[PDB]
């Protein structure tokens, strides 16, 4: 139920036909949004039924440029706003406007921690001005920015007469706001009614139902199992009896604004339990032999580290150019991402930005792991596949392109993928659009490449089936269960035979063939060539020449030499 | 007064017995302290 | 401010007579507020004064009031009982059996500021005359965690005590005068917060880490902290130095963060404790750890390889209940190098215990402790056989950290012995604690140690008196040493000068290491001449060896390999 949220500030979607499909795959089933609830560029006739269970959004909520009739955020409970769109804005509704947002219908939303409200240029909304935002905002930022749109160009009905105060969100009777700050008595933070008994616990942020500390509507600091308090319990409990240090068996991990049993994949755990995307200095990402990872401290030098996009050395630049091709020399585990913008192959005068060469892209042959995203949007006419990234094993995807995608291919002349050793895609999605030459998109086993239930393939505007049947675009029968990458016989992810040098073949040359190869459990490798070929029997067993029943020229106890 | 079980129990003290506590018990001297009168000042 | 009071560990035990225990109680608990040990008020007669008990604010252990005759024990300003030690494994406040033959014991006990006990329970029994304590409820004090094991009774037979004050609710008064009632903060309080409260208002209760009430919603206006203490405030855990940063995505310095040494938060760990990754001043690190300093201060890292054995010692871990090392636990310290605990050499080990069924200790088994090198806690030595004259069992004792001290003051306690020399030839540094030499018979050579250059921690003294006498070690058999520095000598044997004039080869010193009339030729290096390359031919009235290496000779012995002198 943990979805990371998109990162689309104001830009256009890459694929408008599957953008709503992307929101359906990523924002369905979420309850605590770790990132940003962003809904950008949605036209009419949009089934928005996936927004019926999102309650907690840790970032900013941005509903912009949408032509939908309404956005169903009635179950939205709290907007924390750890990250903000502008400097002091958290709930921004811009340029939505027949279509346009009729009513916001924010029923259970009563607490915004950090940020402000930006309602502007929306001539379809009625009640943007009659909402008391001081009741929702926190006391420390009561002097916030409350820019409210004025022009509406449509007169509508007044509020419902059943609830007083003239604080309504729409036209329905159950769609009016109950005050949680100004109706209280004394020094209560939040309260249910005007009575002093109906005040809430001091950790309850968005209200409560009872006076206990385990039944807030949405409490403030760190939730675990209902009982939430100021600080989450750490893994090591410091005792004051004999001044010893005991680990806590009941200590949870810190994950955003809540605490769970163990935080999921693509979150590196630390010693203090605060697992996040990247680890700080004097730390190395190691494997805890359980499928998860947990970075710890390292030695004194700790050199030989490779940095990528979104790190200390690379912040402003987005395209891989020749200015930073030296930094990716020989490193196997790139901390960061790799993005191939269309400006990476263009010649800009008076800027010392030389375009790349196809022979210069061979430095990524030893690359096996990318911690970020792979945004390839430009490719020359040298070779039609990704043989420069043929040894890429796992993509972590902790840093995503626009917060939603990890493997993005835009406008390429690619014909087959060629990603042989790709066995695990961590986070994000896969988007291939406006690529009319790539046919082998549905034959890839994308279900075995996933590690989360909220991951799916989004393919559109590609080469259809009719250009792949008459042209013979189909690989050999060696790839089992239709799991195929390219038309060559060396790109099967799981074949029924062995491997002669990362290549699925028909039969190992044991009983036949002029050289002889020994049978491995999964592979098929050649042993020493001076072993005597046995006509009609098992010739070679191991790589050392002593295990042959006969060799070619000279018989010695350690091995057989020609001289 | 204590029985013959507390002959080698007290280190530098005389054993006396309490009725309500009903436990083994020593009496330290001047310059002696502890539970069984084993620590110094 | 907040004078630390040590406390005692002598439960119910009478010290000497009644007057001797009264004078020891007056001497021990005078002018102290926070008691880390156990407030044990025992054996007080009728016509004595207990006015020194008013200044005690809080007790970390259990309060043990037993066998008293006085009509009033002024425990007025006793705020909070932490309860870090139990008596009957669940009890903290045990006022038990305070009576006389006239059934006149403790009549009144106005514990006015006592508002919360964190750990333990309350048991009251055997009180014939007792005013208004039977009306004090204890659901207000004891929480719902330890409510099951508590039990008490009150038998007021012919007490002849006056009426309680009806000016306070629920009839709960400690004494009988004005403002002498229980400041109850639990049952007349709102359930909108788990902490305490100062009034009946629902929005005017205390912080989560404020125990026994507070004087405001701000964490500074707070009486005591619950678990961890901050400087003039109360927090849950004071943060470490290097925190996160949302701007540069790197390590940022602390705005208010401090280290964690016990309950309070100090800025710097002392020089003998271990700094961990969580930013807490700890005594002992983890089990799969390796204690080794990196930059000045002592730290611990994760050990690699076998991770063989750590020595717990006496008082912590397995041997918490034991009181002395003996023949039973001597087999667990064979291949031991670092004593990460305490040691207790007592006369109970050298005489045999028929109660615990232990054999008498062989004095030849003290050579097992030659392998160890350091002691983190205190070294208590109170017994020694009457034949050996030196303490050479700790000859390889390098450093004494003093993390745990005997009664919080002394670390190296060599008292009541039969030695003529201390023999601590490798005692080069004592990080914490006082060294006492008292009650001995024939132990001089103690005022010429110059202990001020031994320890570096300020606020420490020394105490050496009444051992041998200044005129008793005047004879020729008892002299410090001749022709060596007067900084320190340990015994009459010439291997006991701390710093010598020329020659400091090993553990001993001589007149000079002969470069002219001697077969070993030793070059002087930092006033410690050591043996040079053995295949170097000695010269005649010349400097033979210059430094450590075969390339520091004029003429080789057998063969010449460049500048070096080799055998072949
Ligand atoms: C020599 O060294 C021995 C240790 O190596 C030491 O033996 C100890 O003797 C103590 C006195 O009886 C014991 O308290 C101590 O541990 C006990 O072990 C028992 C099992 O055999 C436990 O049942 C016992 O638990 C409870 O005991 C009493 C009951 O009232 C409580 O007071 C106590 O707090 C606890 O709740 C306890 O754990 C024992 N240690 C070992 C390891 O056996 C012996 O006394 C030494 N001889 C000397 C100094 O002369
Ligand atoms: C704090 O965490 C608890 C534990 O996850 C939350 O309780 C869950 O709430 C969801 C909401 O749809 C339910 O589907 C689950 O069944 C609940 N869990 C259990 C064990 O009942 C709780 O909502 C969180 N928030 C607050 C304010 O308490
Ligand atoms: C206890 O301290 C007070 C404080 O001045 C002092 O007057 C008194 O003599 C002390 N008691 C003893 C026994 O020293
Ligand atoms: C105290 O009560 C607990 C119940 O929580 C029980 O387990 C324990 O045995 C009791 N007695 C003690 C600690 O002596």
């Amino acid at each position: 139920q943990v979805c990371t949220g998109t990162d689309m500030k104001l830009r256009l979607p890459a694929s408008p036909e599957t953008h709503l499909d992307m929101l359906r795959h990523l924002y369905q089933g979420c309850q605590v949004v770790q990132g940003n609830l962003e809904l950008t560029y949605l036209p009419t006739n949009a089934s928005l039924s996936f927004l019926q269970d999102i309650q907690e959004v840790q970032g900013y909520v941005l509903i912009a440029h949408n032509q939908v009739r309404q956005v169903p955020l009635q179950r939205l409970r709290i907007v924390r706003g750890t990250q903000l769109f502008e400097d002091n804005y958290a709930l921004a509704v811009l340029d939505n406007g027949p279509g346009g947002l009729r009513e916001l219908q924010l029923r259970s939303l009563t607490e915004i921690l950090k940020g402000g409200v930006l309602i502007q240029r929306n001539p379809q909304l009625c009640y943007q001005d009659t909402i008391l935002w001081k009741d929702i905002f926190h006391k420390n930022n009561q002097l916030a920015l409350t820019l409210i749109d004025t022009n509406r160009s449509r007169a509508c009905h007044p509020c419902s007469p059943m609830c007083k105060g003239s604080r309504c969100w729409g036209e329905s009777s159950e769609d009016c706001q109950s005050l949680t700050r100004t109706v209280c008595a004394g020094g209560c933070a939040r309260c249910k009614g005007p009575l002093p008994t109906d005040c809430c616990h001091e950790q309850c942020a968005a209200g409560c139902t009872g006076p206990k500390h385990s039944d807030c509507l949405a409490c403030l600091h760190f939730n675990h199992s209902g009982i939430c308090e100021l600080h989450c319990p750490a893994l090591v409990t410091y005792n004051t009896d004999t001044f010893e240090s005991m680990p806590n068996p009941e200590g949870r991990y810190t994950f955003g604004a809540s605490c769970v049993t163990a935080c999921p994949y693509n979150y590196l755990s630390t010693d203090v339990g605060s697992c996040t995307l990247v680890c700080p200095l004097h730390n190395q990402e190691v494997t805890a032999e359980d499928g998860t990872q947990r970075c710890e401290k390292c030695s004194k030098p700790c050199a030989r580290v490779c940095y990528g996009l979104g790190m200390e050395h690379l912040r402003e630049v987005r395209a891989v150019t020749s200015a930073n091709i030296q930094e990716f020399a020989g490193c196997k585990k790139i901390f960061g991402s790799l993005a191939f913008l269309p400006e990476s192959f263009d010649g800009d005068p008076a800027s010392n930005t030389a375009p790349l060469q196809p022979e210069q892209l061979q430095v990524f042959e030893t690359l096996e792991e990318i911690t970020g995203y792979l945004y390839i949007s430009a490719w020359p006419d040298s070779l039609p596949d990704l043989s420069v990234f043929q040894n890429l094993q796992v993509i972590r995807g902790r840093i995503l392109h626009n917060g939603a995608y990890s493997l993005t291919l835009q406008g390429l002349g690619i014909s087959w993928l060629g990603l042989r050793s790709l066995r695990e895609l961590g986070s994000g999605l896969a988007l291939i659009h406006h690529n009319t030459h790539l046919c082998f998109v549905h034959t890839v086993p994308w279900d075995q490449l996933f590690r989360n239930p909220h991951q799916a393939l989004l393919h559109t505007a590609n080469r259809p089936e009719d250009e792949c049947v008459g042209e013979g675009l189909a690989c050999h029968q060696l790839c089992a269960r239709g799991h195929c990458w390219g038309p060559g016989p060396t790109q099967c992810v799981n074949c029924s035979q062995f491997l002669r040098g990362q290549e699925c073949v028909e039969e190992c040359r044991v009983l036949q063939g002029l050289p002889r190869e020994y049978v491995n459990a999964r592979h098929c490798l050649p042993c020493h060539p001076e072993c005597q070929p046995q006509n009609g029997s098992v010739t070679c067993f191991g790589p050392e020449a002593d295990q042959c029943v006969a060799c070619a020229h000279y018989k010695d106890p350690p091995f057989c030499v020609a001289r | 007064k204590c029985s013959s079980d507390m002959n080698g129990y007290c280190l530098h003290g005389q054993c006396i017995y309490l009725v309500d506590m009903s436990q083994n018990y020593c009496r330290c001297e001047v310059g002696y302290t502890g539970v069984r009168c084993e620590h110094f000042f | 401010e907040k004078k630390v009071c040590q406390g005692t560990s002598n439960k119910l035990t009478q010290l000497g007579t009644f007057e001797d225990h009264f004078l020891s109680l007056q001497r021990m608990f005078n002018n102290c507020e926070v008691v880390l040990g156990n407030l044990e008020i025992t054996y007080v007669q009728r016509n004595y004064d207990l006015s020194f008990l008013k200044t005690i604010q809080e007790v970390a252990g259990y309060v043990l009031i037993a066998l008293n005759t006085v009509e009033r024990i002024p425990l007025e300003n006793l705020q909070i009982i932490r309860g870090n030690m139990y008596y009957e494994n669940s009890y903290a406040l045990a006022v038990l059996s305070n009576y006389d033959a006239n059934k006149t014991g403790l009549k009144e006990l106005p514990m006015r500021n006592l508002q919360e006990i964190l750990h333990g329970a309350v048991r009251f029994s055997n009180n014939p005359a007792l005013c208004n304590v039977e009306s004090i409820q204890w659901r207000d004090i004891v929480s719902s965690d330890f409510l099951s094991n508590m039990s008490m009774d009150f038998q007021n037979h012919l007490g002849s005590c006056q009426k309680c004050d009806p000016s306070c609710p629920n009839g709960s008064c400690w004494g009988a005068g004005e403002e002498n009632c229980q400041k109850l903060t639990k049952i007349i309080c709102a359930q909108q917060c788990s902490g305490r409260c100062r009034g009946k208002s629902p929005s005017d209760c205390c912080h989560n880490q404020c125990a026994a009430g507070c004087t405001g919603p701000r964490e500074s206006d707070c009486l005591v902290c619950r678990k961890f203490r901050d400087e003039a405030t109360c927090k849950d855990t004071c943060p470490p130095l290097m925190l996160y940063n949302p701007t540069t995505y790197q390590m940022d310095v602390n705005p208010e963060g401090k280290y964690s040494f016990g309950a309070t938060c100090v800025k710097k760990c002392p020089r003998n404790y271990v700094v961990t990754d969580h930013g807490s001043c700890v005594r002992a690190c983890g089990a799969d750890s390796y204690e080794m300093e990196e930059d000045g201060v002592r730290k611990c890292k994760k050990c690699e390889g076998p991770c063989r054995k750590v020595c717990n010692g006496i008082g912590i871990g397995e041997f918490k209940d034991s009181l002395s090392i003996n023949a039973t636990n001597i087999k667990h310290f064979k291949n031991c190098t670092s004593i990460s605990g305490d040691l207790h050499i007592l006369p109970v080990a050298f005489r045999g215990d028929s109660f615990t069924h232990t054999p008498p200790l062989d004095p030849q088994e003290l050579d097992i402790l030659k392998t160890v090198k350091e002691i983190t806690g205190f070294l208590l030595i109170q017994a020694w056989p009457e034949n050996r004259t030196d303490l050479h069992a700790f000859e390889n004792l390098e450093i004494i950290r003093g993390r745990t001290k005997q009664h919080g003051q002394f670390s190296l306690a060599v008292v009541s012995l039969n030695i003529t020399s201390l023999g601590l030839r490798s005692l080069k540094e004592i990080s914490d604690g006082d060294v006492i030499i008292s009650g001995n018979k024939n132990l001089c050579y103690a005022n010429t140690i110059n202990w001020k250059k031994l320890f570096g921690t300020s606020g420490q003294k020394t105490k050496i008196i009444s051992n041998r006498g200044e005129n008793s070690c005047k004879a020729t058999g008892q002299v410090c040493h001749a022709l060596c520095s007067p900084e320190g000598c340990w015994g009459p044997e010439p291997r006991d000068c701390v710093s010598c004039r020329n020659v400091s080869r090993g553990r001993e010193c001589v007149d000079k290491c002969n470069l002219l009339e001697g077969e070993p030729r030793e070059f002087v290096e930092n006033s410690e001449c050591i043996q040079c390359h053995p295949e170097c031919l000695p010269q005649a009235m010349n400097i033979t060896c210059t430094g450590r290496g075969p390339d520091n000779c004029i003429q080789c012995a057998h063969y010449i390999d460049g500048p070096h002198c080799v055998k072949t």
